[PDB]
C-alpha cells in the first residue's frame, strides 16, 4: 500500500535539512488518523509516525524533537496505543549518542509528560527512564535528589508487565534510603514486596538485594534478632547458585549473631547442622560456644576474648566490619548475661565478694545488668545488702509446692506400671 | 474554641478527653499555613505530647516525634525538648530529667500554662524514680538510694514512706 512507498516520496529532503519536515507530520497525521481511530488495534506502521526521529538526531538538537512528542501527545497521534511504541523508539537513540547530550538529556526526560503525568500504563519503559534520570544525580554526588524521584515512581505499580525486573525497582529505592540517611523508609517497602515474593521462587539474581538490604537495614538498628533471620531464610532454602567455597563461611557470622542477640530458638537448630560441625573449624568453634552457655564459668571467655577473635573484630560476609570497639561493645554486655542466667538457674544464693570474682567486675557494675534483667521479666532475685548475698530463689505459694507434689505422685505411678509389665516381659529370660 | 476546650481540663486531669481536643485542632492549624501565626501551631503540638506523657503512654509519644510527617516545617529544641523528657520519663531517673529541665527552661518552659505540669512531674517521676532504685527487690539500704539518687537523708525518706 502507501507504507511502502514512504522511501521514495521526498527525494531531497534526505540530503538536507528539510525544515519541512514538521509540515510533512502534519499532514500525514490526519490522512491515518481516520483509517484506524480506536477500531484497529494495530493498523498504521509505527515507523511512519516515528520517522520523525530519524529525520532529525545528531544533526539538531533535542529540544525541537520534545516539542513534536508534546503535540503527539495532546493530539490524538493516529492511534490510542501509537504512544507505546513511540516511546520505545525514543530510548535506541539516547544510548546510542551520549557525547554533549548527556547534560540535556535531564531536560529531555523532565519536558516529556508522559513520563511525568500517570497515564493508562501500557508503557514498560518509563519505569527505565526515570532510573537514568536518578542514576546521573548520583553521579553528580545529590543523595536527596535520587531518592526522592523513585519514591514516586514506587507509588505505582502496574499490573502484571515484567515479573523478575519489578522487584529490581522496588528494591532500588531500599538501596538508595539508606544513602539518604534514614533506614526506616526502605522498612515499609519490605513489608508489601516480600510477601508476594514469599511463595515465588527467586532466582539467583533476585536473592543478591535479599541478602544485603534485608540485614543491611538493622545493620544501623543493631538489633540481631532480624539480622540473623532473613539472613539464615535465604542461607539454608535453596542458596545452591552460589559457590560452595564461599558459602561454607556465611555460617560462621551467623552462629555469631545468636550469642549479641537475646538468646534465640535458632540455637538448637545449628547445633544439629551438618555443614556446621566440619569443614571450616571457625564454624565448630562456634558452635563448641554454643554449648557453653550453660557451663560458661566466665573463667576462660576473656582469655580468648582477648586474644582469638576470628568472627568477632573481622567481618567480611555480613557486616564487613566497622571497629574492634563497637563489635566489643555489646559482646561484654552479652558475656555477663550468660553467666547471670546460669547463676540464677544454679546458685540459691551467693555472697557479693563472690559474685564479683565471678563476674570480674565492682560493686557499681555487678547490681546494674543485674537489676535490667529483672525489670525485663527474665531473671528475678533478691538481693541482700545486710548478707552481702544475691537470693535468685523465686518465692512459690502454698498451692505451686503441692501441685509440683501431685506431678510427682502421678510420676512414681508412672514407674510402678513400668515395672509390673516389665515383669512378664523379662519372664522370657528368667523362665528360659 | 477547641483549643482553650482541653487547656481547662488541665486541673481535673483525664487528659484523655483534652487529647479529642488537641488532635482534632492540629489539623485546623496545619490547614491554614501563611493564614495564620507558626508560633500557634507549634504550642498545639506541644499540648498533644505533654498529655500523653501524663497518661503513660511511651509508644503514642514516638509516634509522632519519629514521623516526619507529623512535623515537618515545624520543628526547634523545644518541640525536640520533649523527646529528652520522654525519653527520661520512660527511663524513670532524675539524672536525665534534671539536664534537661534547666537546659530548655528558656524555651520548653516559657510557657506559664504547661509550667505547672512540670512541677507535678517532679514528684511523679521521682515516685517512679524509686522504681528503678528497688528492681532488685527488698534488702537494700536508705543511705544508698539517697547517694543514687542524690538527694537529702530527710527528704528521700519523706518520699519513700508517701509510696
Amino acid at each position: 500500500k502507501d507504507y511502502s512507498q514512504i522511501l521514495k516520496e521526498e527525494f531531497p529532503k534526505i540530503d538536507s535539512l528539510a525544515q519541512n519536515d514538521c509540515n510533512s507530520a502534519l499532514d500525514q497525521l490526519l490522512v491515518l488518523e481516520k483509517k484506524t481511530r480506536q477500531a484497529s488495534d494495530l493498523a498504521s506502521s509505527k515507523e511512519v509516525l516515528a520517522k520523525i526521529v530519524d529525520l532529525l538526531a545528531s544533526r539538531n538538537k533535542w529540544d525541537d524533537l520534545n516539542e513534536q512528542l508534546t503535540l503527539l501527545s495532546k493530539k490524538h497521534g493516529q492511534l490510542k496505543l501509537s504512544i507505546q511504541y513511540m516511546i520505545q523508539k525514543v530510548m535506541e537513540y539516547l544510548k546510542s549518542s551520549k557525547s554533549l547530550d548527556l547534560n540535556t538529556r535531564i531536560s529531555v526526560i523532565e519536558t516529556i509528560r508522559v513520563v511525568t503525568e500517570n497515564k493508562i500504563f501500557v508503557e514498560v519503559e518509563r519505569a527505565r527512564v526515570t532510573k537514568d534520570l536518578v542514576e546521573i544525580k548520583k553521579e553528580e554526588g545529590k543523595i536527596d535528589e535520587a531518592a526522592d524521584i523513585l519514591c514516586e515512581l514506587q507509588v505505582e505499580t502496574y499490573g502484571s508487565m515484567e515479573m523478575s525486573e519489578k522487584i529490581q525497582f522496588i528494591l532500588e529505592q531500599m538501596e538508595l534510603s539508606i544513602l539518604k540517611g534514614d533506614y526506616s523508609q526502605a522498612t515499609v517497602l519490605s513489608r508489601k514486596i516480600l510477601k508476594k515474593t514469599f511463595k515465588n521462587p527467586k532466582y539467583e539474581s533476585l536473592k543478591l538485594e535479599y541478602y544485603n538490604l534485608l540485614v543491611k537495614i538493622s545493620l544501623h538498628k543493631r538489633e540481631y534478632l532480624e539480622v540473623a533471620q532473613y539472613l539464615q531464610e535465604i542461607y539454608q532454602t535453596d542458596a545452591i547458585k552460589s559457590d560452595e567455597a564461599k558459602w561454607k563461611p556465611v555460617l560462621s557470622h551467623i552462629v555469631y549473631f545468636l550469642v549479641l542477640s537475646p538468646y534465640g530458638n535458632l540455637q538448637n537448630d545449628l547445633i544439629h547442622k551438618i555443614q556446621n560441625d566440619n569443614n571450616l573449624k571457625k564454624l565448630e568453634s562456634q558452635e563448641s560456644l554454643v554449648k557453653l552457655f550453660t557451663t560458661n564459668e566466665l573463667m576462660r571467655w576473656p582469655i580468648v576474648q582477648k586474644t582469638y577473635e576470628p568472627v568477632l573484630n573481622e567481618d567480611d560476609l555480613a557486616f564487613g566490619g566497622e571497629a574492634n570497639k563497637h563489635h566489643w561493645e555489646d559482646l561484654q554486655k552479652r558475656v555477663i548475661e550468660h553467666n547471670l542466667r546460669v547463676i540464677s538457674e544454679y546458685y540459691s544464693r551467693i555472697t557479693l565478694l563472690r559474685l564479683n570474682e565471678l563476674l570480674d567486675l565492682t560493686e557499681s557494675q555487678t547490681e546494674t545488668y543485674i537489676s535490667d534483667l529483672v525489670n525485663q521479666g527474665i531473671i528475678y532475685a533478691k538481693v541482700n545488702r545486710p548478707a552481702k548475698i544475691v537470693n535468685f530463689e523465686k518465692p512459690k505459694n502454698s498451692s505451686q509446692l503441692l501441685n509440683e507434689w501431685s506431678h510427682n505422685v502421678d510420676e512414681l505411678l508412672e514407674h510402678i506400671e513400668t515395672i509390673g509389665h516389665l515383669i512378664t516381659k523379662e519372664e522370657i529370660m528368667h523362665g528360659l | 474554641l477547641d483549643l482553650m476546650s482541653g487547656i481547662l481540663h488541665c486541673e481535673d486531669k483525664d487528659y484523655k478527653t483534652a487529647f479529642s481536643y488537641f488532635f482534632e485542632s492540629f489539623e485546623s492549624y496545619h490547614n491554614l499555613t501563611t493564614h495564620n501565626s507558626y508560633e500557634k501551631a507549634c504550642q498545639v503540638l506541644k499540648y498533644m505530647l505533654l498529655s500523653k506523657i501524663m497518661l503513660n503512654l511511651i509508644d503514642d509519644v514516638k509516634n509522632i516525634l519519629n514521623a516526619k510527617y507529623t512535623k515537618e516545617t515545624y520543628q526547634s529544641r523545644g518541640i525536640d525538648a520533649m523527646k529528652a523528657v520522654a525519653e527520661a520519663y520512660n527511663n524513670r531517673s532524675l539524672l536525665d530529667f534534671n539536664t534537661a529541665l534547666k537546659q530548655y527552661e528558656k524555651e520548653l518552659m516559657g510557657d506559664e500554662l504547661t509550667r505547672s505540669h512540670f512541677n507535678a512531674l517532679y514528684d511523679t517521676l521521682l515516685e517512679s524514680n524509686l522504681c528503678k532504685i528497688i528492681e532488685p527487690f527488698e534488702c537494700v539500704e536508705i543511705s544508698h538510694i539517697s547517694k543514687i539518687i542524690g538527694l537529702d537523708t530527710q527528704q528521700v525518706e519523706g518520699k519513700l514512706s508517701q509510696m
